[PDB]
């Protein structure tokens, strides 16, 4: 818990870029979390800052770190409809197939809100379909019971 | 939101099939009351 | 400012399927980690 890593994590939730391009400069603490355990890339996914995402992996941010229940940003960033960071994550290596603590993985989270394109993003980079959370229920069955015809028809 | 409430699962049958709101009603954003309908010069109003 | 907090999803078909009604889950949370006003006691004459 560093003097400027504390600052990143709130420049990186706010989404002031001129401020974090400075505090990389100054040399931040890229891996540095708060109590429940989110970096910077966790809250700046979470939030759907594009550039700061970008700028945070430049400057070796972990893409896998997960919080104290064991959730990505790539999580953040498929639940709450994110497509562009979702690309950027997947492209900086972010595992597809990541288990939280419930074996919820971020094509359950985007299926549950019905973010069509990033479901076939997850799937273009490796998603498993028939992958089942601690209730076993897939994304499938997300769809179905939601209602929705259209996430149905992609999840074939 | 009506979709939320159509997935109220009632109960679970004895197969494993879900029985869910949506199932045994239809679900919209209607009125508390539909005894009130206002017109200004016929065209479709409200007001106080 | 917005904090964390610790959203929990009690999931239904698992609840109905075990037997666990949701009053009991969301008494035993609530009264447990928030706390729960039972009812009065006399205490050297005085209500509390």
């Amino acid at each position: 818990g560093s003097d400027l890593g504390k600052k990143l994590l709130e420049a990186a939730r706010a989404g002031r870029d001129d401020e974090v391009r400075i505090l990389m400069a100054n040399g931040a603490d890229v891996n540095a979390a708060d109590v429940v355990g989110w970096t910077p890339l966790h809250l700046a996914a979470y939030w759907g800052h594009l550039e700061i995402v970008e700028v945070l992996l430049k400057n070796g941010a972990d893409v896998n770190a997960y919080d104290t229940l064991g959730s990505t940003p790539l999580h953040l960033a498929a639940h709450f409809g994110h497509l562009e960071i979702v690309e950027v994550l997947l492209k900086n290596g972010a595992d597809v197939n990541a288990k939280d603590d419930n074996g919820i993985t971020p094509l359950h989270l985007a299926a549950n809100r019905g973010h069509l394109e990033i479901v076939e993003v997850l799937l273009k980079y490796g998603a498993d379909v028939n992958a089942q959370d601690k209730f076993g229920k897939t994304a499938f069955d997300i769809s179905i019971n939601n209602g929705n015809e259209d996430l149905a028809e992609i999840l074939q | 939101s009506t979709e939320e409430f159509g997935k109220i699962l009632l109960k679970v049958n004895q197969d494993g099939s879900r029985v869910l709101l949506r199932d045994v009603a239809k679900i919209e954003l209607g009125g508390e009351n539909y005894d009130i309908i206002a017109e200004f010069n016929g065209q479709p109003a409200s007001g106080l | 400012e917005d904090t964390p907090q610790f959203k929990i999803d009690i999931d239904q078909e698992k609840a109905q399927a075990l037997g666990v009604s949701i009053n009991d889950i969301n008494t035993t949370l609530g009264a447990a980690w928030g706390g729960s006003y039972v009812n009065d006691f006399i205490d050297r004459g005085r209500v509390k």
